């Protein structure tokens, strides 16, 4: 089988840092580490992990000895050379067979190559080892599978990494894993014989798309190439005015629910850290927006309806809810896009001897449609009497939120302010605190124009934007031009060098050379992008100057244009076909030879009639 | 594929979760696998319609090329078709077209008609061909010169309307006897 | 007769999740569901290329007309290529290219002028903005005219012999006589009314060009195919502005507004909508490509019969007793002159 | 030999939302997913 | 076919649930019926070809 | 119970089918089995 | 571009009541009103 997997792997032809030992630097740990070492008998004992390597964060020790290992999760203090001096919060010990095998054929010719790979995905520390009797090369090249040894649930934040040594009277090879896609050839016995990285070369990547180890002759569409923004420009309102949120929360007479005081927040910069500060938060249920990423949004208009209300009515307030308050006092719209906030206030809505200031309505002739105030004093009718007064069968509409400093939790004076946003296509006046960077044109760059996040190339335009116009679009309804908030100029929006990569190669049983196509893009853009190292593909095909050919079907890299004409072998497109021809062998591109150029001898009285014939047997399937 | 569920195994999700939510993941697996299966069936329908078109083509090819001689050029292989032989292949058929292909040819001369005595002679079937010195009648796809005779040609004309006519003598097997 | 359609190579990752890592990760949870889509579109492209090859590359040898053009009085200068024109295309052919307008040429490398569009970016820039490109056909519209000219010179100078084996020269009046003999009329009748038939042939050539000109659209089939493909692509791109029952219709602001483990539901809703729309497009393209394949096989058979010979089947090579047929290249199709 | 099939002209709006305004509103959020269907059936009828 | 919703009658489930959540079952019915109609249109196109 | 249709719950891997002896070459770390389509094919007996 | 919109738009060839002045009746407001004046 040729099973393909996506997992943290050491990239092929990646870089391992080679050290020596005759002091023992700390190496960063991230997404796992590959380790290898060639030693005569033993000079390395184990490894230690963790963070800050002190008696404040849980750490690890993978020291070995002649007969076992010493896996433990502890909070050791230090050794500065018995390898620790603290065992206070140090449990989860582990003992098993040793990790180091050393064998000699009556000679120390074996440096006992020891390959190790560790990683910490969702805890569950995984160690893989494989000892190959050393050959002539320390870190050679032949393939060597790596087998797991142990996997036990560590569950600590592994960030730093260190090694231990031995005593006595060229090793330590270390690499880092990143997430890639790998294709592995499985032997009949179940072992691994050959593997190919899908981020190394065009032939390797195709091999990883035609899922096999033989790429036969032809051209294969594999992936797409995309230029990566070298910079990231954000342009936000010219003003940096802090919103009056403070005055909204530093109020003393938050109106009751029956008359929900609605304030307006406009032409300001909303920094919600001040919202957090004046808030012993109890209920921060945000619905339309994640509360954490509230400072990265631009809103058109912000509404802050504030009212003090009981405990359970805090749970009452939500879109599509019900109750004596949610139906006749304050109905949130179902499609609410905003945040509601409740923090306990028993120090301002309470006093000795009582306080009956606040009010609420239990009696309304109908439901309260979303975002409506029904301040009115009309006695609810019961039966059929036109009665106007208080008493039985004649009920006064609104009753009292009587408050004293002594209730239970559900009946204390909770303070509630709700934030309603308008997150649609409009010129926003409220944004988060961000630094308006400069403007760079004619360069792929991530843009955040007034909260409209995207990527592409900006430039000057000769559009005729009317004064109220803010955005641009096409019959497909995609943002095309955005007016600069701080320069009032028209900037178009473009895709960041989108195309498609096709690799022209002959059969791998013939040669390993390849020719790459970037579809429907001038090579001048990919040449500068490659020289700027901003291309999404990592495989960088060689460019010798003679291997560039702007076709009508894109542009070709890796193949030299030959002015001769031959029968098509591999169709590229637009009358251009590439083939593997001798020089001593290489890949060339050429124009179609539709056939042998022939001329007939037509004349007034000249005729050709065969004096012979042949019998040909063709086949049709 | 998990299709957005906790796990891709039905006996796993069933034996690990209780209906309430769970069903949700099983419904997700339903709306994934059913849509995948529908994709498969649609592609199979496309492919089977294409194969049906190819099979009708093959059946007509058999009925024409094998059960007879087909006058449609290039249909039963390249060249003047003569006969075909069918052969069975896995999930298909293989035809062996036997075609008559011409060979070595030579410039000679030709004229649309031959005017013997005020009358234009045209070939009953074949080509008026000239070695270069003695005019001849022959076939169309094979050179077989024959002496011009009143049976090899039919006469109708006035020797004055046909362009390219040439002067020559046509023979009759009747005057001699 | 249509011969081919525009070749498309719509890409899953970019079309559905514009450069969004979390969106691509959640798309990977649907498996290779769309590797099937890329494979199907590649198959469609290869099938269109094979259709063009089958229709047009029916001669292995590229013939050329004699330097002089006197075919017994027959005037053909409307269908052989014109040396003066740079494209080396016949006058009949030029009307065809001037009466068909392609929404997306494809062989434009339009990247670089979407910034220079100044005004609102057009359909092509919009499609490039969301990952739907058009591959260009392998055979260009220029060498396809070379193939058409080769076929034309094979018929008028060698009769139907070149469709079988070696091209044997034969005078055009004589080929006319033999085709006449093929429909049961003595060859002599032609040799007494050669002048009349030549004049009628010249008149018909001139009138058919005018008939294909003053007409609003006699190319209705080819323009219909082009319109169908362009309209399918437009409907494809337009679904990217459809909320599909989610908070918004843009991946970039959806990710920038909701944290991962709540934006997951919305992103999955977008994935389900967009994959379903893409499956709709791919299935419709498959169906239309099968239809075009049938039409192109019909065109190839029509070429091999009417062009490379006389066809006895009545009403196949146009109305009336068939004599010849002169092919002409058209944008994404072929046009016959029976 | 068959020459034609029955010409059908189903309509999304009713078939999916029987005279229901809120269902029409919900369907509108799916884009022009049904203009394509009406076009396809109409083209099929014309082709028949 | 309920398609995994409360009921298969739209007129019933609009009057039995309030929009907020109803919307979910209506969307389920939408994606069920629309996919069924998609299968029908694809098969009809195949039959027409 | 080999060579017989049986419900198996191997080390948490539940399923249905028939089990029997095999001549695989499982490496010592190997525990499960599968195919190109990742269908559970072989299970090492945890108590044998 | 031929963009299509759904919003509150005055219907074409609809009723527009024309007034005069020389007392200022209150007019109903519903889904917005279109106001025009020449002076
Ligand atoms: C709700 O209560 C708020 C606090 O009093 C009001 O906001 C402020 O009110 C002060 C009063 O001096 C103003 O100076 C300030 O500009 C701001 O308006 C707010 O108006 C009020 N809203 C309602 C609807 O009652
Ligand atoms: C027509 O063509 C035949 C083959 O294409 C010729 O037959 C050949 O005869 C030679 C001997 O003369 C053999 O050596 C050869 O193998 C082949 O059989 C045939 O002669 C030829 N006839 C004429 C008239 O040209
Ligand atoms: C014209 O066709 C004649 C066929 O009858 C050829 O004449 C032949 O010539 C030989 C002597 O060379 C005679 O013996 C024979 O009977 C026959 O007449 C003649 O070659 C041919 N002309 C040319 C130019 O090929
Ligand atoms: C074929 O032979 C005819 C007589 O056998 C020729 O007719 C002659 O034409 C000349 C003028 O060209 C007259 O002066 C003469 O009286 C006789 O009619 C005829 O020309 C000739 N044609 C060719 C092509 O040789
Ligand atoms: C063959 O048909 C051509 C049609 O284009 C003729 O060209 C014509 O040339 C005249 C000028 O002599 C133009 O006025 C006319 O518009 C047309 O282009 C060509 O002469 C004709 N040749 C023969 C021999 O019939
Ligand atoms: C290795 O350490 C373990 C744990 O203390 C001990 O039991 C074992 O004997 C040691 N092996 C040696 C010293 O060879
Ligand atoms: C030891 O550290 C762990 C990890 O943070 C912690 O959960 C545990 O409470 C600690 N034990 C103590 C403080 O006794
Ligand atoms: C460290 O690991 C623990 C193990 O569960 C986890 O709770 C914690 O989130 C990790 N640290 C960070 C910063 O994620
Ligand atoms: C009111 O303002 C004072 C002034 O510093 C501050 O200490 C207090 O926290 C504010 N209270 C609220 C509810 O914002
Ligand atoms: C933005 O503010 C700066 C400083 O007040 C000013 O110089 C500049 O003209 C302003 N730009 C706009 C577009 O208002
Ligand atoms: C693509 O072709 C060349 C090479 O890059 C150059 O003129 C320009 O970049 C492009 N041309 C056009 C017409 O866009
Ligand atoms: C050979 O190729 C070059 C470009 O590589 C071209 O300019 C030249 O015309 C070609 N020569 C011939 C004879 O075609
Ligand atoms: C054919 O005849 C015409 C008219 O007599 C003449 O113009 C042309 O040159 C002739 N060609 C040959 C090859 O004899
Ligand atoms: C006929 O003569 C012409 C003129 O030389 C020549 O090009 C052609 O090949 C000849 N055809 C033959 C000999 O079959
Ligand atoms: C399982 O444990 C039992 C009890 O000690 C023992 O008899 C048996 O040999 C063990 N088998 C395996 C495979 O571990
Ligand atoms: C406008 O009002 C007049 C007067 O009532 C009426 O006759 C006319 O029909 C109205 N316009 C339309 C389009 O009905």
């Amino acid at each position: 089988v040729l099973h393909l997997t996506q997992d943290l792997f050491l990239p092929f032809f990646s870089n391992v840092t080679w050290f020596h030992a005759i002091d023992n630097p700390v190496l960063p740990f991230n997404d796992g580490v590959y380790f290898a070492s060639t030693e005569k008998s033993n000079i390395i004992r184990g490894w230690i992990f963790g963070t800050t390597l002190d008696s404040k964060t849980q750490s690890l020790l993978i020291v070995n000895n002649a007969t076992n290992v010493f896996i433990k999760v502890c909070e050791f203090q230090f050794c500065n050379d018995g390898v620790y001096s603290s065992a206070n919060n140090c449990t989860f010990e582990y003992v098993s067979q040793p990790f180091l095998m050393d064998l000699e054929g009556k000679q120390g010719n074996f440096k006992n190559l020891r390959e190790f790979v560790f990683k910490n995905i969702d805890g569950y520390f995984k160690i893989y080892s494989k000892h190959t009797p050393i050959i002539g090369r320390d870190f050679p090249q032949g393939f060597s599978a790596l087998e797991p040894l142990v996997d036990l649930p560590i569950g600590i934040n592994i960030t730093r990494f260190q090694t231990l040594l031995a005593l006595n009277r060229a090793d330590y090879y270390v690499g880092y894993l990143q997430p890639r896609t790998f294709l592995l050839k499985y032997n009949e016995n179940g072992t691994i014989t050959d593997a190919v990285d899908c981020a190394l070369d065009p032939l390797s990547e195709t091999k990883c798309t035609l899922k096999s180890f033989t790429v036969e002759k032809g051209i294969y569409q594999t992936s797409n190439f995309r230029v990566q923004p070298t910079e990231s420009i954000v342009r936000f309102p010219n003003v940096t005015n802090l919103c009056p949120f403070h005055e909204v929360f530093n109020a003393t007479r938050f109106a009751s629910v029956y008359a929900w005081n609605r304030t307006r927040i406009s032409n300001c910069v909303a920094d919600y850290s001040v919202l957090y500060n004046f808030a012993p938060f109890f209920a921060f249920k945000c619905y339309g927006v994640s509360p954490t990423k509230l400072n990265d949004l631009c809103f058109t208009n912000v509404y802050a309806d504030s009212f003090v209300i009981k405990g359970n009515e805090v749970s009452q307030i939500a879109p599509g809810q019900t109750g004596n308050i949610a139906d006749y006092n304050y109905k949130l719209p179902d499609d609410f896009t905003g945040c509601v906030i409740a923090w306990n206030s028993n120090k301002l809505d309470s006093k000795h001897s009582g306080n009956y200031d606040y009010w609420y309505r239990l009696f309304r002739k109908s439901k309260l449609k979303p975002f409506e105030r029904d301040i009115s004093t009309e006695i609810y009718q019961a039966g059929n009497k036109p009665c106007k007064g208080k008493g039985p069968n004649c009920y006064f509409p609104l009753q009292s939120y009587g408050f004293r400093p002594t209730y239970g939790v559900g009946h204390q004076p909770y303070r509630v302010v709700v934030l309603s946003f308008e997150l649609l296509h409009a010129p926003a006046t409220v944004c988060g605190p961000k630094k308006s960077t400069n403007l760079v044109k004619n360069k792929c760059v991530n843009f955040n124009f007034n909260g409209l996040t995207g990527t592409g190339v900006l430039t000057k335009s000769n559009k005729k934007f009317l004064p109220f116009q803010q955005f641009g679009r096409d019959i497909v309804d995609t943002t095309d031009a955005v007016r600069d908030p701080q320069t009032l100029e028209i900037l178009d929006i473009t895709p960041c060098s989108f195309g498609g990569v096709s690799v022209i190669t002959p059969g791998t049983n013939t040669s390993n050379q390849v020719a790459v196509l970037y579809q429907g893009v001038n090579c001048t853009e990919v040449s500068v992008a490659i020289h700027a190292d901003q291309l999404t593909p990592t495989w960088r095909v060689y460019s010798t100057g003679s291997n560039v050919f702007q076709t009508r079907a894109g542009c070709l890299i890796g193949a030299e244009y030959v002015n001769n004409s031959y029968e098509c072998d591999i169709p590229i497109g637009a009358g251009i076909c590439a083939s593997y021809q001798t020089q001593s062998q290489s890949i060339i591109a050429y124009t179609m030879s539709l056939g042998a150029e022939n001329s007939v001898a037509y004349s007034n009285n000249s005729i050709a009639i065969p004096t012979n014939f042949t019998i040909s047997v063709t086949t049709e399937i | 594929s998990k299709f957005g569920a906790i796990s891709s195994v039905l006996n796993d999700i069933l034996s690990r979760l209780d209906p309430p939510e769970a069903e949700v993941q099983i419904d997700r697996l339903i709306t994934g696998r059913l849509q995948s299966l529908q994709t498969y069936v649609t592609q199979q329908l496309i492919r089977a319609a294409e194969i049906r078109a190819s099979a009708n083509l093959a059946a007509t090819k058999m009925s024409e090329c094998v059960l007879g001689q087909s006058k449609r050029v290039d249909f039963c292989g390249k060249g003047y078709h003569l006969m075909s032989f069918p052969q069975s292949a896995p999930h298909g058929v293989v035809f062996l077209h036997v075609t008559y292909v011409p060979a070595q040819e030579k410039n000679f001369t030709t004229a649309p008609a031959i005017c013997h005595d005020g009358k234009a002679h045209f070939p009953r079937e074949g080509v008026f061909v000239s070695n270069g010195t003695h005019w001849f009648v022959t076939q169309r796809n094979f050179y077989e010169p024959q002496i011009i005779t009143t049976d090899n040609t039919f006469v109708s004309g006035n020797c004055d309307v046909v362009i390219g006519i040439v002067n020559n003598t046509v023979y009759d097997p009747l005057q001699l006897e | 007769l249509p011969v081919s359609m525009t070749k498309t190579s719509v890409d899953c990752t970019m079309y559905i999740c514009g450069d969004s890592t979390e969106c691509s990760n959640l798309l990977l949870q649907y498996g290779s569901f769309c590797t099937q889509l890329k494979r199907a579109l590649t198959g469609i492209a290869v099938e269109q290329d094979k259709n063009t090859q089958e229709v047009f590359a029916q001669v292995k040898q590229i013939y050329k007309t004699p330097p002089i053009k006197y075919f017994g009085g027959f005037n053909f200068s409307q269908i052989l290529p014109d040396p003066s024109k740079p494209s080396k295309r016949s006058p009949i052919e030029d009307l065809l290219f001037n009466k068909v307008t392609l929404a997306d040429a494809g062989f434009i490398k339009q990247y670089g002028d979407c910034l220079g569009d100044i005004a609102a970016r057009d359909l092509i820039c919009a499609q490039k903005f969301n990952g739907l490109t058009v591959l260009p056909p392998l055979l260009t519209d220029e060498m396809i005219a070379q193939y058409t000219s080769a076929l034309l010179a094979g018929t008028i100078t060698s009769g139907w012999t070149f469709g079988a084996g070696p091209a044997l020269q034969i005078p055009f009046p004589m080929q006319m006589a033999y085709r006449f003999n093929g429909i049961g009329v003595t060859q002599n009748v032609l040799y007494e009314n050669q002048k009349l038939i030549a004049n009628q042939f010249n008149s018909a050539i001139g009138k058919i060009q005018d008939s294909l000109f003053s007409t609003p659209s006699a190319l209705g089939k080819l323009q219909d195919v082009v319109n169908h493909n362009a309209q399918a692509l437009n409907t494809l791109v337009k679904q990217l502005s459809s909320k599909f029952g989610a908070i918004s219709s843009v991946l970039n602001d959806i990710l920038s507004r909701l944290d991962p483990p709540e934006a997951e539901v919305q992103i999955d809703r977008l994935i389900t909508g967009r994959l379903q729309s893409l499956q709709t497009y791919v299935t419709q393209q498959l169906i239309r490509a099968a239809e075009i394949r049938a039409s192109a096989n019909l065109a190839a058979t029509k070429m091999s019969e009417c062009v490379l010979g006389q066809s006895k089947r009545v009403d196949f090579c146009g109305k009336g007793y068939h004599l010849m047929s002169f092919p002409q290249s058209a944008p994404h199709g072929v046009v016959f002159l029976h």
